[PDB]
């Protein structure tokens, strides 16, 4: 669990920081439920650190995950859903009633702020892909933001 | 015979189910989740009647049976009986499902414990096969 | 049937049904047996359980040849739940099932029915391969033609076109008191939520039927008339080229801003466009050229 925080910390690797959450859920299973349910968390958070939401869902249906099914399971999925559907709007509603398991989370500002500048051109590919040429304007009130640091974050997408 | 030998009771209906039982009924095995034995053991003389009864039940559930003798594989030069037990088995899934004697197991089943000459170990490598 | 069963006492059956599968082989008693528990599943609200027993039918089937007819009888109750929730398209191939059993009948208001039970998911399912094909083997029977709504729902299908959506209505809207058969609009709009949501379907599939024809036609539109084209504010057919473009069933690049809208023309550059185009065309003549040419060698010899 340890080296699984510290590699989150790191942000080196985030395929092993995976694994060791994995290993220590295998320890806590089977004796103590309280640590086998908050170890799936981070687990899954840093499956969507991956911006791989599709395997979330896929280990959540096993029949090991079921057992251990409750109201933060629930937040895990729905992250993966809003990641998956790429809608800033439904992960903030989800937000505020999941917020009492999204302060177990050891660093909010991390995640939140790497998945804030993911879900942002995770937003635009659905707004660019239709056509080329487009408008600052008209584009910037579907995803409701200024067109100063919108203008500044396509630029960088060149980059 | 089977009913002539007497005695022993409970080794006869053993291995009448263990060896008769997953032929006919492969159903009753598959459904409690247990895999059928497939192989059993005897010995006398602490008693005797090895190869009769045995023998009487090669001739009582018929269906295929294939008789061996532990002599017959020593073979001389380049031990291919072997590939006798290799290709025996080959027809014994010909013919199958197929019974299988090996009376005098003692001398092909040796123990190679100390390393000596030429014969012991042929033997053993045909054990390696089996 | 003591405490009319709960969540739990349902529960308790489930556990037992797979114990006697293996046990022992029983061919009608035990099928009408297995089906009893997910008619109270329903009960339960718990659909994810009510399609895990619901798979253990599927492995029995084909149940045929024994019952006959009283297990046709139950894929009156699998439909219920494969209609409920996520598939439209899972009833398809199933309500031709269904419509085995009329076959037997021997009865003319069932099958009556049937017919536009079967007839009317074309709408309600997304468009596949499948479907194209699907169509084709119920088109050109010789009951099908009986109902006079099965011109109209014909029409749309064949050959596109364009049509007042408004006008659809005026046929689809009198099936509600039309009847003789009202069972189809009963499932439909028998739910007030359920009816909605068709409606909305309904509207994705000739929208998204319109928009097929013009993706063969163009070249290039104005934003604005298909706007007029679609009876819908510009806005919606932002929302309904998003999904489009989203589904990547067709490329296609809008410019909201100049109006200049088009679906295709696919760019390529240099190689396979006159590649293909230019040395295919060439060959028409050259492959039709032995062809003709025994024509007229058969025709000279006629007369000589
Ligand atoms: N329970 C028995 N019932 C009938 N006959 C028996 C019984 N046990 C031994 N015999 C007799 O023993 C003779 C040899 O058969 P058996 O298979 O016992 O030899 P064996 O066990 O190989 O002998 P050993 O073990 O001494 O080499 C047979 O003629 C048989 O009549």
């Amino acid at each position: 669990m340890q080296s699984g925080i510290i590699h989150a910390a790191e942000e080196k690797d985030w395929k092993t920081a995976y694994s060791y959450f994995y290993e220590a859920f295998e320890g806590y299973d089977s004796i103590d439920s309280p640590k086998a349910i908050t170890s799936l968390k981070y687990m899954l958070l840093c499956k969507i650190m991956l911006n791989t939401p599709e395997d979330v869902q896929a280990l959540v249906s096993g029949k090991l995950a079921l057992r251990y099914a409750g109201r933060q399971t629930e937040a895990l999925k729905c992250v993966a859903q809003a990641s998956k559907n790429r809608s800033l709007a439904d992960f903030e509603k989800a937000l505020t009633d999941y917020r009492a398991e999204l302060r177990d989370d050891p660093i909010i500002s991390t995640h939140l702020a790497k998945l804030y500048d993911n879900l942002l051109e995770q937003n635009l590919i659905r707004v660019i892909e239709p056509f080329s040429r487009v408008q600052i304007e008209h584009i910037s009130s579907l995803i409701k933001l200024s067109k100063a640091d919108v203008e500044r974050k396509l630029s960088q997408m060149i980059l | 015979s089977y009913s002539e030998i007497g005695g022993l009771s409970e080794q006869i209906r053993e291995l009448r189910e263990v060896i008769e039982l997953p032929l006919t009924n492969p159903e009753l095995f598959q459904r409690v989740g247990i895999i059928p034995p497939k192989g059993c053991l005897l010995y006398g003389p602490p008693g005797t009647g090895k190869t009769l009864l045995a023998r009487a039940v090669a001739s009582q559930l018929d269906c295929n049976f294939l008789k061996v003798v532990s002599s017959s594989i020593v073979d001389k030069y380049i031990g291919e009986s072997a590939r006798l037990i290799r290709e025996m088995f080959n027809y014994a899934r010909d013919h199958q499902p197929c019974i299988i004697f090996m009376d005098e197991i003692d001398a092909i089943g040796g123990r190679r414990f100390s390393e000596g000459t030429s014969a012991d170990r042929e033997i053993q490598r045909t054990l390696m096969e089996l | 049937k003591e405490q009319n069963g709960d969540v739990k006492e349902a529960a308790s059956i489930l556990q037992e049904l797979q114990v006697e599968t293996y046990g022992s082989m029983e061919k009608k008693e035990r099928v009408e047996f297995i089906l009893e528990q997910m008619r109270l599943c329903l009960a339960v609200k718990d659909y994810i359980r009510t399609q895990i027993i619901s798979k253990k039918i599927n492995t029995k089937f084909f149940q045929e040849e024994n019952t006959e007819k009283l297990k046709l009888k139950y894929y009156n109750l699998m439909i219920q739940l494969d209609q409920h929730e996520g598939s439209y398209l899972s009833i398809c191939k199933h309500y031709r099932a269904i419509y085995d059993t009329p076959c037997i009948q021997a009865e003319s208001e069932k099958w009556q029915q049937a017919l536009k039970s079967v007839v009317l998911y074309v709408i309600l399912a997304p468009f596949d391969n499948e479907q194209s094909d699907l169509v084709h083997r119920i088109s050109g029977d010789k009951k099908l033609e009986e109902i006079p709504k099965y011109k109209d729902l014909l029409k749309l299908f064949t050959t596109m076109e364009l049509m007042r959506w408004s006008t659809l209505v005026e046929d689809y809207g009198m099936e509600l008191r039309k009847g003789s058969l009202e069972s189809p609009a009963t499932d439909v709009f028998g739910s007030t939520e359920e009816g909605e949501k068709r409606w909305k379907d309904l509207k994705n599939r000739v929208v998204e039927h319109n928009i097929r024809i013009m993706a063969k036609y163009y070249t290039r539109i104005t934003m604005k008339r298909m706007a007029q084209l679609l009876d819908l504010s510009v806005d919606e057919s932002e929302a309904f080229l998003s999904n489009l473009v989203v589904n990547k069933t067709i490329f296609a690049k809008v410019d909201r801003l100049a109006g200049i809208i088009n679906f295709q023309r696919p760019k390529d550059p240099n190689n396979l466009l006159n590649d293909w185009s230019q040395k295919l065309n060439s060959l028409m003549s050259l492959v039709n050229k032995t062809t003709h040419l025994i024509a007229k060698e058969e025709m000279i010899h006629n007369l000589q």
